[PDB]
């Protein structure tokens, strides 16, 4: 989840690590352990430590199906349920649980009511991870 | 600019743009004569197309032509070449070992493929050569695959 | 100077794998605990004739049933290779 | 006409070689790209000629 480097402050004895992510923390990364070595420039001594850190509806297509994979549980919701209808699809075939794939039928409440741009949420059980469609 | 450069972020200078979240947004031309394009971002769906391709021959390659889409509307993604959909993915076969296959980028175009290509000939005890297939962002904040 | 599926059961319990080459091949299992493999003799001229290798396959006992175990089968050439 | 030819020399057998005969039903009667089909006895793997 992220590099490290070791720094001399330019003009002082003051030294630092620098910590640079790779990408978004997912829900599968207990801790970042940062380790810090010091020595003399020689090395006749060393000295360690470990420390923790859109979707379109229609009369045509009045049904769509969100997947989504994960392997932690995500929940998925409207901001309105009086313009919308979401559903979790139950994976009843074996195959489709060895991917970790998650199923969402999304639906309009009414087919005598359009509308636009209603926001899904998308979220991880940990409450870390969120997206919206 | 960006209407929103929380759903996407760009460059003022040399246009540049990436999709951070699922959404619909602005980029706008600040310069006189002014304007601006919507921007909408969410795949949803693979399709694989055989190209009347059977595999009849362990000296031949079997290349098979990928096609992406949105979610929930299963609208095809721009194939033009001043994006790159940044697409990354993997392509295996499954309970046979009769093939192997990969996943591969036209160079110089978004359009994608599987390659397949087999070990031997097909003895009576394979039921089937099943093709497998993921495809997911850069980043792999999603995946999704048949 | 040098030189340079099968099935099998409790009412059929050997099978004849009959093969056809102008070089000799090899027949072998990758499991030899399971399966028992050996050349078939052609003491008749008329087999010889039509350069046809015979190959008996067995359980190599009627106690453990098995399955898809894989019969390798090549040429001297070594790439003539199958698999059954 | 399409008819099944029975290989009786062994070495035709060893190679695993199906053999099938192919013909007009009349030659009063031309035609053109009428489709020969093809299939594997489990009902999977097709071809049409």
């Amino acid at each position: 989840f992220a590099t490290a480097f070791f720094e001399k402050v330019k003009g002082k004895e003051q030294y630092r690590c620098v910590v640079q992510p790779s990408g978004v923390a997912t829900s599968s990364i207990d801790k970042v352990t940062l380790y810090v070595e010091v020595s003399n420039a020689h090395k006749t001594y060393q000295y360690d430590t470990t420390i923790n850190l859109k979707i379109q509806l229609s009369p045509r297509q009045s049904t769509f199906i969100l997947n989504i994979q994960s392997s932690s549980p995500i929940f998925v919701e409207s901001s309105d349920n009086s313009l919308l209808s979401v559903q979790q699809i139950s994976s009843s075939g074996g195959d489709d649980q060895l991917n970790n794939l998650y199923k969402y039928a999304i639906q309009p409440m009414s087919v005598s009511t359009s509308f636009q741009n209603v926001p899904l949420l998308i979220s991880s059980a940990d409450g870390k991870s969120k997206t919206t469609v | 600019s960006s209407g929103d450069p929380s759903i996407l972020q760009v460059d003022p200078i040399t246009g540049k743009a990436t999709a951070i979240a699922a959404g619909t947004t602005t980029i706008n031309y600040i310069r006189n004569p002014s304007s601006q394009t919507q921007v909408v971002i969410s795949i949803g769906r693979i399709k694989v197309d055989f190209s009347d391709q059977i595999i009849n021959n362990s000296k031949k390659r079997y290349e098979y032509n990928l096609k992406f889409f949105t979610a929930g509307s299963d609208i095809e993604l721009s194939q033009d070449s001043t994006i790159d959909q940044n697409i990354k993915g993997i392509c295996t076969i499954k309970e046979s070992t009769f093939a192997t296959a990969f996943f591969e980028k036209v160079k110089g175009k978004e359009q994608y493929r599987c390659v397949v290509q087999p070990s031997g000939v097909a003895t009576s005890s394979i039921d089937k050569v099943t093709l497998y297939v993921e495809v997911s962002n850069a980043h792999k904040t999603y995946q999704y695959d048949t």
